């Protein structure tokens, strides 16, 4: 039997089969109900006008259990097209997910889809394994949440975990705003998807923000073109690096939190002194919001200025890191000990969700 | 517990080396210690009894060409072996040409050698290949769809409607002598495909109106890249050369046949349940059913309450049909879970 790996993200669902090197289903974590009682994923976005669209997962924590049922139903029966009662299923959970939340995932998975067995793994931990590591600090940034998870010998240190409510959906909103100030028109949710595409294709992180800001202010050498679905071409200037700069300067979006370089530093400082050298040398980045060109060299620069000079700072940016969590779960569910660590339907029916 | 870790002495000194092979730590022969393949990942456990205490060092060595699944398995298994021995071992990550002195101390006499190659990755490469196919919609009463063995004009005619399926972009090509029922049924087949995949734009193309003006500059490029307009007249067949719409539909209704795979008293039986018009209520959730559309697709409907022997033998006999009838490579067997029936599967049922 081959197992299923479903990485329930805040904005995207990454699902597939254990043993594969990449997910076969990447669709938005969207449920659309009309103003065919439900629409999930891309079809819900292709029919925005008829429906109201809601996020079942908020900041990594799943909040609408009824609409999330439709996500998992669409995942099994529409995307993968598999009988869930035939496949063990590995799910992912956000760092510091409440226990009662993990219990309700198990309940739905067993007495709604009748899976034979299941297991829940932490998203940041799976990314570290995917990079071939058991010790390190993971920076996981997606659509709704950004975390700093220091992990030592295969287990996260929960006392030093940082949570930043600044992520990709906030960055997409910021790009809509500054492009509207420029003179363009992007306010609707349908235009949110246009700007999200602009963000993923033309944005990057400047190694020196004020110098890059001075470059774009004196010439047009940094300006790029973007073709709208209409065919109109628009010009993107300093907005290309002002949008990702919010990660390092949260005050751009109106947030007095520390930057992702400081939260990474503050997380390491909350761990024992005799493991920080390994934590500095193993900064593993994960998620789509970490896919900006130049974010690795900027993180390398900003952390080197905060850390002691005798410490070696190393940032690891795997090429396929927007799927690190899923790839990490694919290896775990392919190990012949996934059978030993999972909970079977009979054990759950007997003992319970505990 | 992994059966390759059970023989690890939990109190006495030892020195063991495992090699990751297809998601599994395979123990290395003792005399081969030090021979490391660059394409593989290893796990090295050293236990010495230094002055009455057991110092346990747990290293996983990563070759410079090791695959991602082997590096993750080595990391995952190192934690598993760490917790099995109480958690007291100390984990070290060792990369090729950058190993620690403690790791190299184990092999000073044994001679450390880096070897080329290694065992194949256990990953299955997902290529994300889009299924591009030329579909044919022909019929009078209710047009039936057929996948052509190629994408060209020599596979088409001027009397039917054809669907150029390209995944995200779908072309519906109307022949100038095509029926009115073929024009609407092709849209249902196409709109059902777009709703099954959740996205996609459908383009309606008329015969002779394939001009970048009344079609689209970028729309024409994709159409011409797969269906060149210049090779049309020599290759496209006449509406008369295409057979009778009635004879085509009669052929497709006859090839439909519904099999039933049920357990009964523990002895599995595969009877012929029905033919002709097929209805949704024929499919019972307590059993498995094989929908035989012949060379145009074998569909295994799997009910929720079906037995494991029903599910296994239903796929086996559906696969057996393909090899026995020596169908072409394009004839596929598709497991259809109850509640995950696609529009193409429902098209085989007249009432639903
Ligand atoms: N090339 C890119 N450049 C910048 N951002 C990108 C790129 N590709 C994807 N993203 C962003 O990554 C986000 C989704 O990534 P991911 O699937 O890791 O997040 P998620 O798991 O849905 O969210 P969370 O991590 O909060 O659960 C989207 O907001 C998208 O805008
Ligand atoms: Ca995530
Ligand atoms: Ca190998
Ligand atoms: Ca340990
Ligand atoms: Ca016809
Ligand atoms: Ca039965």
């Amino acid at each position: 039997t081959t197992a299923l790996v479903c990485d329930n993200g805040s904005g995207l669902v990454k699902a597939g089969f254990a043993g594969d090197d990449a997910p076969r289903a990447v669709f938005p974590s969207i449920v659309g109900r009309p103003r065919k009682d439900s629409y999930v994923g891309d079809e819900a976005q292709s029919k925005r006008g008829i429906l109201t669209l809601k996020y079942p997962i908020e900041h990594g924590i799943i909040t609408n259990w009824d609409d999330m049922e439709k996500i998992w139903h669409h995942t099994f029966y529409n995307e993968l097209r598999v009988a869930p009662e035939e496949h063990p299923t590995l799910l992912t959970e956000a760092p510091l997910n409440p226990k009662a939340n993990r219990e309700k995932m198990t309940q739905i998975m067993f007495e709604t889809f009748n899976v034979p067995a299941m297991y829940v793994a932490i998203q940041a931990v799976l990314s570290l394994y995917a990079s071939g590591r058991t010790t390190g600090i993971v920076l996981d940034s997606g659509d709704g949440v950004t975390h700093n998870v220091p992990i030592y010998e295969g287990y996260a240190l929960p006392h030093a975990i940082m949570r930043l409510d600044l992520a990709g959906r906030d960055l997409t909103d910021y790009l809509m705003k500054i492009l509207t100030e420029r003179g363009y028109s992007f306010v609707t949710t349908a235009e949110r998807e246009i700007v999200r595409d602009i963000k993923e294709k033309l944005c990057y992180v400047a190694l020196d923000f004020e110098n890059e800001m001075a470059t774009a202010a004196s010439s047009s050498s940094l300006e790029k073109s973007y073709e709208l679905p209409d065919g109109q071409v628009i010009t993107i200037g300093n907005e290309r690096f002002r949008c990702p700069e919010t990660l390092f300067q949260p005050s751009f979006i109106g947030m007095e939190s520390a930057g992702i370089h400081e939260t990474t530093y503050n997380s390491i400082m909350k761990c024992d002194i005799d493991i920080r050298k390994d934590l500095y040398a193993n900064n593993v980045m994960s998620g789509g919001t970490t896919m900006y060109p130049g974010i690795a060299d900027r993180m390398q620069k900003e952390i080197t200025a905060l850390a002691p000079s005798t410490m070696k700072i190393k940032i690891i940016a795997p090429p396929e890191r927007k799927y690190s969590v899923w790839i990490g779960g694919s290896i775990l569910a392919s190990l012949s000990t996934f059978q030993q660590m999972w909970i079977t339907k009979q054990e759950y029916d007997e003992a319970g969700p505990s | 517990t992994d059966p390759a870790f059970r023989s690890v002495p939990k109190g006495t000194p030892c020195f063991l080396i495992w090699r990751i092979e297809n998601f599994q730590p395979v123990p290395v022969p003792k005399d081969q210690y030090g021979n490391f393949f660059e394409g593989d990942a290893y796990i090295i456990l050293s236990q010495k009894d230094n002055k009455g205490i057991l110092e346990q060092n747990l290293h996983f060595w990563l070759g410079k060409n090791s695959s991602q699944d082997e590096q993750g398995t080595a990391a995952l298994k190192t934690v598993e072996l760490d917790d099995y021995l109480g958690g007291t071992p100390v984990q070290h990550r060792e990369c090729q040409n950058n190993e620690s002195k403690l790791f190299l101390s184990y092999f000073k006499n044994k001679s450390l050698k880096y070897l080329q190659g290694g065992v194949a990755s256990g990953f299955n490469h997902v290529e994300h290949i889009v299924r591009r196919r030329l579909l044919s919609v022909k019929g009078k009463h209710t047009p039936r769809m057929e996948e052509k063995p190629e994408i060209s004009w020599s596979q088409m005619n001027k009397g039917d409607v054809f669907i150029l399926d390209l995944g995200e972009i779908i072309y519906v090509w109307n022949g100038e002598l095509c029926s009115r029922t073929e024009r609407i049924k092709a849209m249902e087949i196409a709109r059902g495909m777009r709703d099954d995949r959740g996205t996609g734009n459908i383009i309606v193309v008329e015969d002779g109106e394939e001009t970048p003006d009344d079609m689209g500059e970028e729309e024409f490029e994709v159409f011409n890249e797969y269906l060149p307009v210049a090779d049309k007249e020599a290759s496209i067949k006449s509406a008369e050369e295409g057979g009778a719409d009635e004879n085509f539909e009669k052929k497709k209704v006859a090839q439909l046949k519904l099999w039933k795979v049920a357990e009964e008293d523990g002895n599995l039986k595969i009877t012929e349940e029905a033919t002709a018009p097929l209805d949704k209520k024929m499919l019972d959730s307590n059993d498995c059913f094989i929908v035989d559309n012949g060379e145009d697709g074998i569909w295994v409907w799997t009910g929720k309450k079906a037995s494991p022997k029903e599910r296994k033998e239903s796929m086996n006999n559906a696969m057996a049909f393909l090899k026995q009838r020596n169908y072409s490579s394009q004839t596929r067997v598709t497991k259809v879970p109850e509640g995950g029936e696609s529009s193409e599967f429902k098209s085989l049922f007249k009432t639903w």
